[PDB]
């Protein structure tokens, strides 16, 4: 194991996928066996040689352990820096990609944990993707909406309205200026909401709410399923109402069907809205998974319009895989966690979307840390507002307004944030009615 | 309790929630394009000033979301002046029409910008 | 032998073919509301009282279905003069639109009553 | 026979479909022996042992009969309960679940009669069906019509009219304030009214008479056919003209046929009516056939979202049925001939429709019984009026409309329903005009 896939002298190619590895060693594992080994076990280590090997050169296919570095802090915590050759992965397959790296080696006797930080997605492995639909620079310029954050809502509660009442929220919400309404991501098809009963009385709300408003408006319509074909149908219903955005659970749905779904979504001019739900479940420990930060480019390949991103309430980090979204090419940055230089040769950038217990106070921090390229998704913060929905959407629309304005003129978000908002309760009744109850 | 109004509530995209801008606010709005290296531009419209649905129904298609270029994008405008000087010379020409500022990011390659400057009488 | 008129003879459902509710007759019918504990609310609409079909036309899809919230569901009413009380201040606001009353059925999880409160003249 | 199939001491498990049978045995056959020759002849009982019956466990698939009671009155008579196993039926398959407990049992020479009174439909055998396409709560929701019983007529003559004439009649039916006009069963496609030319015609009227009333509109077309590839194309055409409901004439279809059209329902946003012509050749004898409430449970597993459940002009009876119809749950209760307690795990409920022979005397009564949700189906009371069918339509509107206000105002429907449809007669010509022709 150590002289084959520990090799330190190796100049990385510009075709190899780049993987760094947190890698917590069993006791008394040396850091140079610990990278050898998760080399091997992540490629073509076999436990005894074979005869089929003499068949084939497995210097063309091993991965390689290239450099180790101790993590700052932590006993016996390293980061260990793995190549793999271009030629191990299926074309545009990020079933296959995650399959071939983190398929096997996590079990491995000989490492206490493993946490995959990043990779360095080649610049021809990256052409091979469709990527996302259509992107934050189309998104903005179909929907004809510039220069701020949109604004969505979730509807509460998730399960327990008829698909009528669901609507009746939806069209009080858009209509005090939200761009977006949304499904929760547990919203599929249940006994008491059948997903086509809520597809229709949406359309019927939204357009309402677009004809009264006169601004281009938005329902995330849940198309998750238990199947390809239920997904399919689901979508299909959305693309013949017209509207313009769905949305995919894309870890539980999984890679395969969302990948459809993207490649759907770009014929048939549908925007796709991702949803992150059990993300929390492989990225939430330090010692032990995969950072975001690989789920959200591996997202930007399969595709996606919109991700969520967290709340930000370390920020740095969030930051850094922000970037990672959305822009063209994003320089290595220890302090971001960003191991690698990263380039997307054109491939379009993906909106992050921040969600949580976020209300009108937030909104000068949430855009100064975000900026523009955003949506941010209230849910309590707009139903939750003393005077209904509208009013609760008119406080959030003004708020951000303001903030924009604030902003552009050269104030500091960031420390005259409260009182940008103080100013604005003076002439908003609806935003003054909002600021008495949070905070 | 106010309930939000439904009849005569058309609204303009970015900035449209506020107060009408005067013209001190115009100009610091034109600051920031300029400061960032956009380009300004107006573009109007005597018709309808909302999106609707006449042309096609499809996923994304919309109606009414261009206006028309009044002149051409201000390349080299170093002065917000400039811009206000233009606003006013369409408002002449066009006392009916809705006017909006945009602007250009040539770097990203994209409009960037587009909030409302003047409406008519009863909007 | 009379002829049913075709002409300015829209309806709005449950109990629109009636003489046009009396206060007192307006009071009995929220009491009923109040006495099987539905929550009272009230709807309103300026535009297009009526059903139509503008954004799609597939089975069960109709547009004006939804009118406007006036403020929120009467959530512990307790009297039906609070709701007969919002009646007229919807009316001073809105003397051009219709008003219904409708009702929320929070066991059954539903919207399960709707009846029109007032008219504008000419209807 | 006997020691095998009758099983006292058998406790029923919650996965059991459970049968009540009415048992008239043959002279001088006791009961023990009737009740396990009921559950052998349903299951697994053969006239001669068979060695293949040693490869299995065939109490894990037998019948058992485990209670028997004698019938008050009638002389040797007696309700024998079965369970059958879950494992014996298909899932989501009314032809199978009929075919397993009703396919042979009522031929066999021991018993003179037997009659099907109720089944148990276990609650993991009802999640295999889909149930009603919307569903009571759902219908209101898509026509926009709350607190009251919707309101509809028949087209007689129901052979001989051209498709123009009918359609003539359908908009004048709809135009006086009816919700909805129906295909008789028996129209279908024939010589004088050939089907497409029918659905053409009924379309025009039905959208003249929405555009004059502002009230949504519907007419029950009849797709119900001699093969499925023909009942489908009926069904495609009502999709296409963006008409809200079809019919089917699910006993002389079949389950099969219905199921398909269900299904199609659910996923074409269509109503369906459902009509239980023949109903009465299987369903009248007390002591040979099957109880309607048994052909009622079947429809709500199969789908439909209205179906006939008779006029009311035993009362009790009928609303034994219509709650095991429209309710989650329904306990067992054997003055209404509800033998077991059933529950249907939010499957929705079906909307019961009352027909035959009335008229606006009968509104009292009709509304007092079945309450609001319910269809109440005018015929002759409609088409009879003397003024035709616009004045019809308004006679039935205002008296329906006048008991719904008399109740909700606190008056007994029972006793003062005379009066309050006096009452109405003094405002209303229409009606004063259809109260002088009936009583
Ligand atoms: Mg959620
Ligand atoms: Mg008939």
């Amino acid at each position: 194991y150590k002289l084959t896939y520990y090799t330190p002298e190796y100049e990385t190619l510009d075709t190899d996928i780049l993987a760094a590895f947190r890698v917590s060693p069993q006791p008394g594992v040396p850091p140079e066996e610990a990278g050898a080994a998760v080399a091997a076990e992540s490629s073509t280590g076999t436990w005894t040689t074979v005869w089929t090997d003499g068949l084939t050169n497995l210097d063309r296919y091993k991965g390689r352990c290239y450099h180790i570095e101790p993590v700052a802090g932590e006993e016996n915590q390293y980061i260990c820096y793995v190549a793999y050759p271009l030629d191990l992965f299926e074309e545009g397959s990020v079933t296959n990609m995650f399959t071939s790296i983190v398929g096997n080696v996590f079990g491995f006797k000989a490492l206490r944990a493993l946490r995959l930080e990043d990779l360095r997605i080649p610049v021809a492995y990256v052409k091979t993707f469709q990527g996302p639909p259509h992107g934050i620079q189309v998104e903005r310029d179909k929907l004809n909406k510039y220069g701020r954050p949109l604004l969505g809502c979730t509807i509460k509660p998730k399960l327990g309205l008829s698909a009528k009442n669901y609507g009746r929220a939806v069209y009080e919400c858009l209509r005090g200026g939200l761009d977006f309404t949304k499904d929760d991501e547990n919203v599929n098809s249940q006994p008491f909401m059948r997903w086509r009963d809520r597809f229709l009385f949406c359309a019927e709300a939204l357009y309402k709410a677009q004809a009264e408003t006169g601004e281009i408006k938005g329902h995330y319509l849940n198309a998750t399923a238990g199947t390809c074909e239920d997904m399919m149908k689901r979508a299909v219903f959305a693309r013949e109402l017209g509207v313009p955005i769905v949305m995919h659970d894309y870890l539980t749905g999984g890679f395969t069907a969302n990948t459809t779904l993207s490649h759907y979504c770009r014929d048939n001019g549908l925007l796709l809205h991702i949803h992150r739900a059990m993300h929390a479940v492989i990225d939430r420990q330090k010692n032990h998974g995969m950072h975001f930060r690989v789920l959200a480019k591996a997202l930007r390949l399969s595709g996606g319009d919109h991700i969520h991103s967290g709340t930000v309430v370390e920020r740095d980090i969030t930051l850094g895989f922000v970037d990672l979204l959305r822009d063209d090419y994003t320089e290595k940055d220890r302090s971001r966690g960003i191991y690698f230089t990263q380039s997307w040769v054109s491939t379009p950038g993906v909106l992050p979307v921040a969600s949580g217990g976020i209300h009108v106070w937030h909104m000068p921090a949430l855009t100064e840390i975000f900026g523009d390229d955003s949506v941010l998704q209230f849910g309590g913060g707009t139903l939750g507002h003393p005077w209904g929905n509208a009013p609760g959407a008119v406080a959030n629309r003004v708020a951000l307004e303001a903030c924009v304005q604030a902003r552009n003129e050269g104030r500091d978000l960031a420390r005259e944030g409260n009182t940008i908002i103080r100013e604005a309760t003076k002439w908003s009744p609806e935003l003054a009615a909002a600021c008495e109850v949070w905070k | 309790m106010k309930v939000w109004p439904t009849q005569n509530m058309k609204r303009y995209e970015t900035l449209s929630y506020l107060p009408p801008l005067t013209t001190d606010q115009l100009a610091r709005q034109v600051d920031y394009l300029l400061n960032n290296k956009w380009v300004p531009c107006l573009e109007f419209e005597t018709d309808h000033g909302f999106v609707y649905r006449e042309h096609h129904n499809s996923p994304g298609y919309y109606d009414g979301r261009y206006w028309t270029m009044w002149k051409l994008p201000m390349f080299g405008c170093t002065d917000p002046a400039q811009v206000l000087n233009e606003l006013e010379e369409c408002k002449k020409e066009y006392p009916n029409a809705f006017i909006r500022i945009i602007g250009f990011d040539s770097n990203r390659q994209v409009q960037c910008v587009s909030f409302i400057a003047y409406k008519p009488a009863g909007y």
